[PDB]
RNA sequence: ACUAUAACCAUCCUAAGGUAGCGAAAUUCCUUGUCGGGUAAGUUCCGACCUGCACGAAUGGCGUAACGACUUCUCAACUGUC
RNA sequence: GAGAACCUUGCCCGCCGAAAGACCAAGGGUUCCUGGGCCAGGCCAGUCCGCCCAGGGUGAGUCGGGACCUAAGGCGAGGCCGACAGGCGUAGUCGAUGGACAACGGGUUGAUAUUCCCGUACCCGUGUAUGUGCGUCCAUGAUGAAUCAGCGGUACUAACCAUCCAAAACCACCGUGACCGCACCUUUCGGGGUGUGGCGUUGGUGGGGCUGCAUGGGACCUUCGUUGGUAGUAGUCAAGCGAUGGGGUGACGCAGGAAGGUAGCCGUACCGGUCAGUGGUAAUACCGGGGUAAGCCUGUAGGGAGUCAGAUAGGUAAAUCCGUCUGGCAUAUAUCCUGAGAGGUGAUGCAUAGCCGAGUGAGGCGAAUUCGGUGAUCCUAUGCUGCCGAGAAAAGCCUCUAGCGAGGACAUACACGGCCCGUACCCCAAACCAACACAGGUGGUCAGGUAGAGAAUACUAAGGCGUACGAGUGAACUAUGGUUAAGGAACUCGGCAAAAUGCCCCCGUAACUUCGGGAGAAGGGGGACCCACAUGGCGUGUAAGCCUUUACGGCCCAAGCGUGAGUGGGUGGCACAAACCAGUGAGAAGCGACUGUUUACUAAAAACACAGGUCCGUGCGAAGUCGCAAGACGAUGUAUACGGACUGACGCCUGC
RNA sequence: CGCGGGUAAGACCGCGUGGAGGCCCGAACCCACUUAGGUUGAAGACUGAGGGGAUGAGCUGUGGGUAGGGGUGAAAGGCCAA
């Protein structure tokens, strides 16, 4: 849910916050938390490679298991659903009947105490993990692997879900979140269901400081810069750059996907813009 | 007022950025030390 | 149907010829435009007229409660600013 | 002293007193103390000195560090990358601003003291002796675990129950790859293309089987579990250490009280003393004391915690430890852990108000030490309660087995060892950064009294200073304060600068509005002192009283202490927020939504940012970027995410 | 969150606890808007009076990193030892 603040202050007027309804515990598992220090967008050389990053609130990493291959046929129960800072969707903590505790992304509709069985013979209720070969065509899945055994890579955000369009040969044709249709090997695992926090996109932060908490930093437009700093710079008065729009390093706007890529043969069709 | 002068002295920072064991580390630094020896300097490094 | 105006029509041409809204404007040269308010007297100020030298819809258009060591004008109190 | 405003001693006056007092870190390096000097320096002279010379001074098992541990980061065996130079980086090894770890009070020198000494503690090791005290052989417990088989299905095998999907082709419909006459659009009519046609296949869509895909199981040899014997027979097994390994703990944000305490402060019981040449004041008034730690006992307020048994390979092997699942027993102020504080001890000691002679000052003696009131920004508290922005690691401590093991554990007494560096002095300043004995800068810890809401402000206690050119003199003039008749913005570019409002408690508050505001709106009234209500109300709380599961108990409470607010009467002055401190208010327009950032050193804005909007790109060692390359940030993220571009809350909108 | 009203339940309204906020007034702290002095100064950028923020996009210590056609830049051609 979404809770909207009352206009007690100008910084708070239009603001709203995530109604933490699905959260059950306020403390992570001690053994599954590992340290994580912010970099500020600066690589190993020391320079700033991605701009507008820094500040932010100190946070620690919760070990999320995208490699659900070890436990096949060992059921688990969703012990809790808690809040993860790093990622957009919640995370559920699984208590394996074996005795091992693991963290996974919380799929939509998941509730505490539910059973989650992963394996080739698992059912098709949300939360279960089974390789794409055993998933019936047309269902809705998430956290799909890319290679047969490389970890979950596609459709991991909140409210985002992949629809397995069909199977053919040793390739499953998926409809990615972006609307593009891509084939993937049918040996790779996927998790059934959508993903939680479908109401993340409706959050209205409401003030400049709130995004400074989240780790962003102010972004300076181009037409204000000087001609050295940005190609749009200069001009007496207000200008629109006097040129076709470019990135701060001169490269013009246009498609940047590298042509002739090995993974190009898999892509059935690319996403459509403006239609 | 704001009268903060440029030089705020410190000893760990001095020997960590103008020190001898930093000077001998790199190729250019060894040239600096070998150069000041030729000039006859009493204090080769900071 | 007196004067002016220009609804209207015609022309050329272009890809199209500025819709809503605002307008002596942080844009208006003529210019202290004209009418009205305010003052005993107001080249500044506020409201409208539109004849927009040379406004105009995300280089955004028109409004807007609250906020401003921002710019402009008036009043009450206060005073060696006079 | 030859020489004195500036040196020393005494008595007055004044200034700071959230400092201009006291203690540190960084920094400096002998400036510290004693003796000596007065051509150099001190913005003057100087007998003085942070100056010059000689001598002296810095004492640690417990304090800040190393010998213990890691973060950001640096270096980096091999290594990868790179014509050469070199770039990254694994294993490690460094790195406090953090984690872990054992000492407090008093005294002493001219200079050091948590270091020396006195009293009392604590923490690591070593040896000796004394027992307690369990063991290895010996023996106890050592009875008992493994095997032979059966059962009953894990179990490749062949296969079956067979199945998710549709592996692959089949068919058709649609669509049309080329092509063939022709139908169409047709160009006005013809052409010409397309294929709306023939197939067929650019192909797509659907269908069912062919069966495939993978999938287990039922389950067969096998393998193993269970049960039936096979020797309570072969193993096993037992004190004690026990990890570099497993697991717990270490282990964490911001905001907010409420509650209980203590430190401090203010009076008093009690003790010691004064008569401060004034009108009164001899105990009735006045002044000064009214102290004392770590540790060891005890475990209060508060906070927290279910316990027992079995199975179990998940924890790189094994686990009795940690998990997870089953059952039993549990809601007790039961038990255990933590823990402020009160109480005893430490303490027959130490120290102090004062009293003696003695005088540089050495020395001796040394009284009472109860009750309350107020009260913290400190302790309980890494707690509790809320919130989203989701809040370091490792050593350390505990536990588990793996593994070592015939000696080992516990207590008592005695004798011992406890390393390296720092330690003087200045440290908001004449000793550091500023060329100066410079009106600038410099992080942390202590926080007295009276007014006050306060760490503001005024005065002041402890303490520290009068800080290094003076002595005079009603000039103009400049600077900084103060006051002003009548008038009140006429001054001027402009109310620039000044003046004015200013506090507490009541009453009353407009247009507009995003329903929060606007708002302290504006505007109006009271404010001193004395008495009475009042032996009142309120907080606290002792004696007494009540109660209990009796204790470091609970309730209540005369007296005692403290304390508002109000009502009535009265007194004074020109003035009752009397000094200091302490909003000017209202109306309208432009720009920008707002809080913020910006040209260090003439520009703080209408500029930048901003939450919101849209567009473009990016299918994942992504796009973008830093690099010749490896590699890295992006991100330990995955299209509700990331990068770039323009606009800048919100409302009506965004034309051709 | 609780109580009362309200209702069929609601909506919502009054009274209690609670104490949110790039909230308010205001010292420390951080800035630098106006004025006067200084301008061979006390100072190679300060002083006296007023002034803005002052629980946050806050200020600050310690240690570390980014290097010259490069860094950093809530963007002024600012900062990178006067």
């Amino acid at each position: 849910g979404i809770r909207k603040y009352k206009p007690t202050t100008p910084g708070r007027r239009g603001a709203s916050v995530s109604d933490f309804a699905e959260i059950t515990r306020s403390t992570p598992e001690k053994s599954l938390v590992r340290p994580l220090h912010g970099k500020g967008g600066r690589n190993a050389h020391g320079r700033i490679t991605t701009r507008h990053k820094g500040g932010g609130h100190k946070r620690a990493y919760r070990v999320i298991d995208f490699r659900r291959h070890d436990k096949d046929g060992v059921n688990a129960k969703v012990a809790h659903i808690e809040y993860d800072p790093n990622r957009t969707a919640n995370i559920a903590l699984l208590h394996y009947l074996d005795g091992e505790k693991r963290y996974i992304i919380a799929p939509q509709g998941l509730k505490q105490g539910d059973v989650i069985e992963s394996g080739a013979n698992a059912d098709i209720k949300p939360g279960n993990n089974l390789p794409l070969r055993n998933i019936p065509a047309g269902t809705v899945i998430h956290a799909v692997e890319l290679r047969p055994g490389g970890g979950a890579k596609l459709a991991r955000s909140a409210g985002v879900s992949i629809q397995l369009l069909g199977k053919e040969g040793t390739y499953a044709a998926l409809r990615m979140p972006s609307g593009e249709i891509r084939r993937v090997d049918v040996r790779c695992r996927a998790t059934v269901g959508e993903v939680g926090n479908a109401e993340q996109s409706n959050i209205n932060w409401g003030k400049a400081g709130r995004m400074r908490w989240k780790g962003k930093r102010p972004t300076v437009r181009g037409v204000v810069m000087n001609p050295v700093d940005h190609p749009h710079g200069g001009g007496e008065g207000k200008t629109s750059g006097g040129r076709h729009p470019v990135s701060p390093w001169g490269k013009p706007e246009g498609r940047t996907r590298k042509p002739n890529k090995p993974s190009d043969k898999l892509i059935v069709r690319r996403r459509r813009t403006g239609k | 007022a704001k009268g903060k002068r440029t030089f705020q002295p410190n000893n760990r920072r001095r020997a960590r950025v103008h020190g001898f064991r930093l000077r001998m580390r790199t190729r250019a630094g060894r040239a600096i030390v070998a150069n000041r020896r030729s000039k006859g300097r009493r204090a080769l490094t900071a």
